[PDB]
């Protein structure tokens, strides 16, 4: 069952990598900058990632 | 009870301010409507993992996915 | 690379304490209708260097010490606790980012009275010991309201983290919901460092030389600058952009300079309290109001549903 | 048993032996007694943090507070002794032999 | 002002905690495979 | 060397009590107890007990040992000591403290490693970071639970502190 | 002392003993002992003289050492058991430490060296509290931990307490030190029967508290602190003369009085468990207590009488003192032996 | 680790400045001086008031030690009990202060 | 006149500006151009050590993105 | 004298701090939650005399969970044998215990 998790997580990220890898990369770079990794510092990249994910997937 | 209050406000305003602030700190959490929301926010803050339940077959109030209708919702917290 | 960061904290602290003497003498000069030092350097900029080289080659008094070890360990402890109060201070990111930096600073400032007590017992004088006991009683008196005011303010913070205290004040200064705590905190920090009008030591460490007196002197001024910066972070917290930290650094630097000059401007304005009058100020004026506002800032986020986040 | 617990117990017994062989002063007795209290704090804290037993983490603070209040009481007793004789010497406390 | 901003910070704390909750199955599965990897390695080196 | 650090502090902690259980003076006794409190606090802090270590500093050392040094300094009439120029007044202090660290490093000898290496704790003793705890210090929340769970404990503690104030003011009166 | 403050402090003493009696947790046992000591310290300093400060200092040192040893026993129990229930101890090291600490709190020998001093330094009502109320909490903890108490240690402390409380009563003219050595001997008697039948422990405790309270109430009614001052009772209040001495004939352990009720029952529980030598030796030492206390009885009801002339003035004034429960406690300390099977209420 | 390095560097800078402050003017061969204040040979009398304010500090500092986990206790689910016990502790600190008041404990250092 | 105090205030202000600027630049220098990771809690430290293990060069601040999965 | 007021009146004054397996804040487990739970459920209600001799296996598992003396003994044995084999030169350590294997996750 744990491997099932590790079977379904990768297919989560591949489906981001085929369609929307660039808004996701721009979003996790701004997440990655912060020390506490704030969601509240990255709202326009979050809106772009959510928009591109709601469109393409 | 009023001339004594003016006398103690004239002589010792520090102790009058202290007893007034302490009295308001005592009584005002019960006379407030927003006190229950403190309780609700502190009991809806997820410090642990929400351990799921085995589906025996008859549990209408328990959802199957987080994006389901039933389940405890925080629309009141988002809106207020 | 971390030792570089420790040196770039501790060397500018000593330089700022050196030039605080110049800023104090100039600002107390112009407030007393006179000039401050302007002969030694251009506009007085070599007066701290001349004063330091004078005090560090001045003759030791050959002190008749009641102990060697406490006579040496009082300036050592004074300088060590003067420097270690700076390491959790968020500027906007501290040297030592710790989860309990407020409680750490309260503990390391509560340990700062042993330098006074060991300087007092390390002298043979009974009068110097009486003055040291009075100073210790004053300082541990005002540490009570330091702790209670600090607790009452951090009931709006969520935790004892000093970097979280920047996140707390991003919408409003914390002097707006806590100005009585701010003014009693400010007088309490004024009365901690034996700063005027609470300076009854000039109204205990004179057994030392002029060099170790310069050490106690610079530890006292490092405590003054440090408590002004801590009050700035605690009540007048500045805007912080994580991509340009120099905005926060210049902003809290300007506010810390204004608050240190506010100390300099209080000391050129008032007569001293008598000793029982500042014990009256603590135990009979600041402590009931401080306890009532502690009850108020406990029960107020519960009634307003404004309980700050733990993390 | 364990090693660092044996060290904290060794400190407790050393301050006990200092608390059971008086030299001159009552303040030395109170200092050895509070060194015993310190070692009790340290050993209780290491046990409570070791087992991850959460509710007992308030216990050493309790073990501090009462006992520190206890020390305050002891200091006041010493003071009254030092207000009768001028010193805190334990050999001035021998009037109850008869 | 502290009322509105502490309420918003509580909503942000709940958002971070739900990020943690969404990540805990993967971290728990990797933790299980981590400790079983290390105990199998300790068992084999104990056997040799 | 760095692994056994808690154990090293514990050894120093034991030696710290030998600083003042031999009782050279109540003032040096207080000094040795302050140093012992600092190193026992280091032992506490190195298991993740941050709040309890800061209670050692804030309440035990800066709260109570200040009062012990204060009451000691209002007794035990002082007398001068050696006060020759700097070859005595600081040089003997530095040689004595170097001999003290020589005594600290001197006890880690062949009679110690038969106990250290046969009963190796470091490698398997300090287990406070065994798995994940979450977004909270467990020790912080356990101390926080004093108000919700510890109602009777807080009642009897605050009553004992009020009675402590009353008892001190009654016995320190003389009338 | 302010009487409201006196009422608050006495209720705090009672509260500390009750917290030791009702708690299932070791921290609350320790808290109740700390509260009890902290509150009883001003009771000793009711008169503010140097002997009370010396007595309170010795009491503080001994009870603080016992409190720290109790906390070390609790900490070692938390090592070897990981829990906090007030039940049997799960290490004989922690058992030995808690037995030593409770023997220090009771003043059992060889930790008896503070009991005749402190009782000498303090007034008669505070000595009454120290010898009646302060026994109740450590005897309660001994009642609750008896599956872990070492047999040889508690019997050693018991017979050493009975011998030293016996040979302490020879050289004394002070009534308070005689009550203190009688305390030490009776604590040896109570802890003798603890691991065999603790109902007889509670019977001995209740009969001891009744007799000690009768004796201290008589000492407060006559305001006499020494043997020689007790010797003037026959001329002032002649009804006070014999009640002290039939109560003290009870305190020796002597039939048909009710102070023969504990010791006999203790022997009655130790010959069941095949110990014949040990109750024989302990009650021979109780006869040695009879020897010295009967010499005091001869001192008051007989030979050393003579009065002084100022006593003639005391004839024109009755006792306005509160002799609270003194007829009740005098009847309950002598004539209770035909109701000896009442002891089943203490199970 | 970084904290221990920082404490060690602060201690080293402190001991270095003390050592420079003692050994640098002892290069001088200035003068060996003789002939050793408001008292000359008086003993120290004890003062009860200073000890009263020290013990008052210690008891209120213990009450503050109890009050310290309040920013963490605000996050609990049983807020009615938590608020009652927080107000009860600060009220007992205030009752200790009022008893220190009315029995003349805060006098001549008020 | 009153502006004569400004060189000393300026020197003291630069002396207070240097430590904060210094530690911000050192945090960006030692962590890959970014902030230092704050680990006040066990979860933050667990994610941080997971980053240190997934980066492969014993450095938590090397972020592996979608290029490290297939 | 154990006057059990807390069971008579129905109050919880100090039962909550007593054992590790009680209701902890935020459901934090102790290190030995299972072992103490099994010793308590074994020894429940049967008295101390039967509980000493009839639940000794669960009690020794819980004592060994607390002190870890058998586990430290076993690790000292294995580490001593490993040190003796590295000293003799009859054994070589693996790469996954020397630090050259690029850890799992
Ligand atoms: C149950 C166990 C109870 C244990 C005793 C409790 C009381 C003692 C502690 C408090 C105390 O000192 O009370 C004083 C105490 C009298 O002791 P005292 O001061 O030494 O007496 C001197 C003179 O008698 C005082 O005389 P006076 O001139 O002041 O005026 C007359 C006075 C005035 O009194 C009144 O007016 C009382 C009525 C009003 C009460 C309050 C109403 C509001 O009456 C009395 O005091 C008469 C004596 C009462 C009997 C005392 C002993 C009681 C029995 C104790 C237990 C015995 C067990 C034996 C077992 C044997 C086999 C094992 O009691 C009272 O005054 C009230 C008695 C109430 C008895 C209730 C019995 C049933 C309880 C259930
Ligand atoms: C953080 C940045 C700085 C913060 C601000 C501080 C900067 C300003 C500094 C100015 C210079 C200070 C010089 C030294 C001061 C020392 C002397 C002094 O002032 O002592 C304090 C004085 C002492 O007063 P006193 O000494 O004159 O009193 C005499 C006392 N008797 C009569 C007993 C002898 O004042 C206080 O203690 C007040 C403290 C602040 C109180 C705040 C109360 C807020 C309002 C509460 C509610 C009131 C109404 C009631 C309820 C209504 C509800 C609707
Ligand atoms: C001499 C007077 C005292 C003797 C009392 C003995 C009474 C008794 O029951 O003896 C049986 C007990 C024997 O106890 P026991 O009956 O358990 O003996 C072992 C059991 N059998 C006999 C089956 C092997 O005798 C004693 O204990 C004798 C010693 C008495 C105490 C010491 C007296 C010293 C001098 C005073
Ligand atoms: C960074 C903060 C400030 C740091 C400190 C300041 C930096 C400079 C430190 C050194 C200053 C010069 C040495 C100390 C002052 C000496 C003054 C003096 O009286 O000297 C005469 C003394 C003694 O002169 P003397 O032999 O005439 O003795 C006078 C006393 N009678 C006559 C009674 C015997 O000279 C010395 O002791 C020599 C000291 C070192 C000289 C320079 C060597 C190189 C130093 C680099
Ligand atoms: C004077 C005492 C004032 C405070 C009394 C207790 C108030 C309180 O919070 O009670 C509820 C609390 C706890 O109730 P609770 O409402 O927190 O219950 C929720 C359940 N827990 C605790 C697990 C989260 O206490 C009790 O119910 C019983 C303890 C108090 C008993 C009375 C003590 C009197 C002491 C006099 C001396
Ligand atoms: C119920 C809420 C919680 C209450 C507890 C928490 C309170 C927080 C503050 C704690 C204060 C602790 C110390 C209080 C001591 C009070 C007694 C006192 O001070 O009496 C003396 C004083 C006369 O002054 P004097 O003796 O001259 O002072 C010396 C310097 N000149 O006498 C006075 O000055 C009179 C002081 C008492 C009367 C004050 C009345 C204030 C009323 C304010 C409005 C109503 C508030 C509601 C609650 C009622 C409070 C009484
Ligand atoms: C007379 C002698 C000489 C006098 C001058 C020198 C001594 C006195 C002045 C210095 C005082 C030293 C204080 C040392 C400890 C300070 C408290 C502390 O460590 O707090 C910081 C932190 C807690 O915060 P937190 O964020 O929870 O921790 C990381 C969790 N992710 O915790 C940590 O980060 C823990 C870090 C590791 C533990 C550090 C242990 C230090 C060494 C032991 C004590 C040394 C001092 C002994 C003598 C003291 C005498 C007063
Ligand atoms: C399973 C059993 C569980 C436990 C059962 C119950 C045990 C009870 C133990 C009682 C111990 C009582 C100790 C004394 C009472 C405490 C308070 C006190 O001392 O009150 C006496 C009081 C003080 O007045 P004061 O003005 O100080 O007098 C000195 C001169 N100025 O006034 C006086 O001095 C007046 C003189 C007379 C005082 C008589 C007090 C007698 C109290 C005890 C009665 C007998 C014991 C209870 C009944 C039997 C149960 C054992
Ligand atoms: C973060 C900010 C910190 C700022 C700290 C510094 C603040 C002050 C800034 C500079 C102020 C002016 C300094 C120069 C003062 C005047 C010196 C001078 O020229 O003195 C002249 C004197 C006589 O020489 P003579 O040739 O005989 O003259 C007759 C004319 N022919 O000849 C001499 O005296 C000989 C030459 C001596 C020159 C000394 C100059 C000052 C040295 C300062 C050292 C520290 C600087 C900062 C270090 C850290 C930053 C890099
Ligand atoms: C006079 C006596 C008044 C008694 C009032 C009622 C008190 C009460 O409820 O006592 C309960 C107690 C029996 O309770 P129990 O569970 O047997 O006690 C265990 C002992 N460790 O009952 C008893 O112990 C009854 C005997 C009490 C005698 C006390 C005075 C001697």
């Amino acid at each position: 069952e744990g491997k099932l998790v590790n079977q379904c997580a990768l297919e989560f990220f591949r489906q981001i990598k085929r369609h929307c890898a660039e808004p996701f990369t721009e979003y996790w770079t701004c997440i990655d900058y912060s020390g506490l990794q704030l969601f509240r510092r990255c709202r326009k990249e979050q809106a772009q990632f959510d928009k591109c994910v709601l469109d393409k997937l | 009870v009023a001339a004594f209050l003016k006398n103690v406000w004239a002589k010792e305003p520090v102790l009058v301010a202290s007893f007034a602030i302490a009295g308001l700190a005592v009584i005002l959490p019960t006379l407030s409507p927003y006190t229950k929301y403190s309780l609700m926010i502190n009991r809806a803050t997820p410090y642990n993992y929400p351990v799921p339940l085995r589906d025996d077959g008859n549990m209408p109030d328990v959802p199957s996915h987080p994006q389901d209708p039933q389940g405890p919702s925080l629309e009141w917290l988002k809106r207020l | 690379m971390f030792m570089i960061n420790v040196l770039t904290l501790i060397i500018p602290i000593l330089l700022a304490v050196a030039f605080l003497t110049l800023v104090e003498r100039k600002v107390l000069g112009y407030m007393q209708f006179r000039k401050g030092p302007n002969v030694v350097g251009p506009y007085g900029l070599l007066q701290p260097i001349a004063d330091a080289i004078k005090l560090f080659i001045k003759e030791p008094l050959r002190p008749a010490t009641s102990s060697i070890s406490m006579f040496i360990l009082a300036p050592i402890l004074a300088l060590t606790l003067a420097l270690t109060m700076w390491i959790p201070l968020p500027m906007p990111y501290p040297l030592i980012n710790m989860n309990l930096g407020v409680l750490f600073m309260l503990a390391m400032s509560s340990l700062a009275v042993y330098s006074i007590l060991w300087s007092g017992w390390a002298s043979n004088s009974k009068y110097a010991l009486i003055g040291a006991l009075r100073a210790v009683a004053q300082t541990i008196s005002y540490e009570v309201t330091l702790a209670i005011i600090l607790l009452s303010v951090l009931l709006m913070n969520g935790s004892f983290t000093l970097s979280t205290l920047i996140i707390t004040q991003e919408q409003v200064w914390l002097i707006f919901p806590a100005w009585p705590l701010a003014m009693m905190w400010f007088i309490s920090t004024l009365a901690e460092t034996n700063r005027a009008p609470f300076d009854l030591t000039e109204g205990f460490n004179v057994e030392y030389a002029a060099g170790p007196f310069a050490l106690f002197f610079m530890a006292e001024y490092a405590n003054i600058i440090m408590m002004n910066i801590f009050t700035t972070t605690l009540f007048l917290g500045a805007f912080h952009n994580p991509y340009m930290p120099e905005l926060y650094t210049i902003n809290f630097t300007i506010k810390s300079l204004l608050l240190s000059i506010t100390f300099l401007w209080i000391r050129a304005s008032y007569p001293r309290f008598r000793y029982d009058q500042l014990m009256h100020l603590l135990w009979k004026n600041f402590l009931p109001l401080t306890l009532a506002l502690c009850m108020w800032h406990v029960s107020l986020p519960i009634l307003l549903s404004s309980i700050p986040p733990q993390t | 048993m364990s090693l660092v617990y044996m060290n904290i117990m060794m400190a407790f017994t050393v301050s006990l032996t200092g608390l059971l062989m008086y030299r001159s002063h009552l303040m030395s007795s109170l200092l050895c007694l509070e060194g015993m209290m310190l070692s009790l704090f340290i050993l209780a804290t290491l046990m409570i943090l070791n087992s991850h037993f959460t509710l007992a983490s308030m216990m050493p603070i309790i073990l501090l507070v009462f006992a520190a209040c206890e020390a305050a009481l002891g200091l006041s007793l010493l003071v009254m002794v030092s207000n009768t004789y001028g010193t805190d010497y334990v050999q001035n406390l021998n009037l109850l032999q008869c | 002002s502290m009322m509105r901003w502490n309420r918003e910070r509580r909503r942000l704390q709940i958002e971070d905690f739900e990020a943690r909750i969404a990540l805990m199955p993967l971290l728990q599965a990797e933790k299980d495979r981590r400790v079983l990897q290390m105990l199998r390695e300790n068992l084999e080196e104990e056997a040799t | 060397m760095m692994t056994y650090i808690v154990f090293i502090l514990s050894i120093i902690f034991v030696m710290g009590f030998v600083g003042f259980s031999s009782k050279p003076s109540p003032i040096y006794g207080g000094l040795g107890l302050i140093v012992s409190g600092g190193v026992g606090c280091g032992i506490v802090l190195n298991f993740g007990g941050s709040f309890l270590g800061l209670m050692v500093f804030l309440i035990y050392l800066g709260g109570m040992m200040v009062v012990f040094g204060y009451t000691t300094a209002m007794a035990t009439e002082q007398y001068p000591e050696v006060w020759v120029s700097n070859k005595v007044v600081l040089g003997t202090f530095i040689t004595g403290l170097l001999m003290e660290f020589l005594m600290v490093y001197y006890v880690l000898k062949d009679k110690e490693v038969e106990i250290v290496f046969k009963f190796n704790g470091m490698g398997d003793w300090v287990i406070y970071d065994t798995g994940d705890s979450g977004f909270f210090s467990e020790e912080a929340m356990g101390i926080a639970a004093l108000y919700s769970y510890g109602t009777w404990l807080v009642i009897v503690t605050g009553w004992s502190l009020l009675i402590g104030v009353v008892v001190i003011m009654e016995i320190t009166r003389g009338n | 002392m302010n009487p409201i403050i006196l009422i608050i402090i006495l209720m705090t003493v009672m509260l500390g003993t009750i917290i030791v009696m009702i708690s299932t947790h070791w921290l609350l046992i320790w808290i109740g002992f700390e509260m009890n000591m902290l509150a009883i310290i001003p009771i000793m300093m009711k008169k503010h003289n140097p002997r009370a400060t010396e007595a309170s200092t010795k009491y503080f040192l001994t009870q603080s050492t016992a409190s720290m040893l109790l906390m070390m026993a609790i900490i070692i129990n938390l090592m070897f058991s990981g829990q906090w229930t007030v039940m049997k101890l799960f290490n004989p090291m922690a058992s030995m430490l808690m037995t030593m600490a409770l023997a220090m709190k009771l003043g059992m020998a060889p930790f008896h060296f503070w009991v005749p001093e402190v009782t000498q330094g303090i007034p008669l009502s505070s000595g009454l509290i120290l010898l009646t109320w302060q026994k109740l909490a450590p005897m309660s903890v001994l009642y609750q931990i008896l599956p872990s108490i070492n047999l040889d240690l508690i019997l050693t402390l018991s017979i050493l307490s009975i011998t030293i409380g016996g040979w302490g009563g020879l050289n004394q003219t002070q009534l308070r030190k005689i009550m203190a050595y009688s305390s030490i001997a009776h604590m040896g008697w109570m802890t003798a029967v603890l691991l065999y039948n603790p109902t007889m422990t509670l019977l001995n405790l209740i009969i001891y508290i009744i007799m000690t309270s009768t004796m201290f109430t008589l000492f407060m009614a006559n305001s006499t602190t020494t043997t020689l001052s007790l010797s003037h009772t026959w001329n002032k209040a002649p009804i006070m003369t014999i009640l002290v001495l039939i109560t003290l004939l009870s305190m020796g352990g002597l039939p048909p009085l009710s102070g023969f009720m504990p010791k006999w029952m203790i022997i009655q529980e130790m010959t069941k468990n095949d110990s014949i030598i040990l109750p024989t030796l302990m009650a021979i030492t109780a006869l040695l207590n009879l020897y010295f206390y009967m010499r005091l009885t001869y001192s008051t009801a007989l030979t050393m009488f003579p009065s002084t002339n100022n006593m003639k003035m005391k004839w024109q004034f009755p006792t306005t003192k509160r002799m609270t429960l003194l007829p009740t406690m005098t009847v309950l300390s002598t004539m209770l032996l035909p109701l000896t099977p009442i002891l089943s209420i203490l199970e | 680790m970084n904290l221990m390095i920082t404490l060690l560097t602060n201690f080293t800078l402190a001991t270095l400045l003390v050592t420079i402050a003692f050994w640098l003017p002892q290069l001088n061969v200035y003068s060996e001086k003789t002939s050793p204040d408001p008292m000359g040979s008086a003993r120290l009398p004890f003062s009860m008031k200073f000890f009263l304010v020290a013990i008052t500090f210690l008891l209120f500092d213990l009450e503050i030690a109890l009050l310290l986990p309040l920013p963490w206790a605000s996050q609990t689910t049983n807020l009615n009990t938590m608020l009652t016990m927080a107000l009860l502790l600060i009220f007992l600190l205030a009752v200790s202060l009022a008893y220190e008041w009315t029995q003349k404990g805060l006098e001549w250092t008020e | 006149m009153w502006f004569e105090v400004l060189p000393g205030i300026a020197v003291m202000g630069v002396c207070l500006f240097i430590p904060g600027m210094a530690t911000a630049r050192i945090h960006r220098f030692s962590n890959g151009g970014r902030e230092k990771r704050v680990a006040h809690y066990s979860y933050q430290w667990y994610l941080m050590e997971r980053d240190r293990r997934v980066s492969g060069v014993n450095r938590y601040y090397v972020s592996k993105g979608l290029e490290n999965i297939d | 004298p154990f006057f059990d007021v807390q069971k008579k009146l129905g109050v919880d004054l100090d039962h909550w701090m007593t054992i590790q397996s009680a209701e902890q804040p935020h459901r934090i487990p102790a290190r030995c939650h299972a072992f103490e739970k099994e010793w308590i459920e074994c020894a429940h209600g049967i008295g101390s005399i039967r509980a000493e001799k009839e639940c000794k296996i669960e009690f020794e598992d819980f004592r060994e969970c607390l002190l870890r003396q058998k586990t430290m003994k076993r690790l000292n044995a294995i580490k001593r044998q490993r040190d003796k084999l590295i000293k003799e030169g009859k054994y070589t350590p693996p790469p996954h215990h020397s630090g050259q294997e690029d850890l799992r996750p």
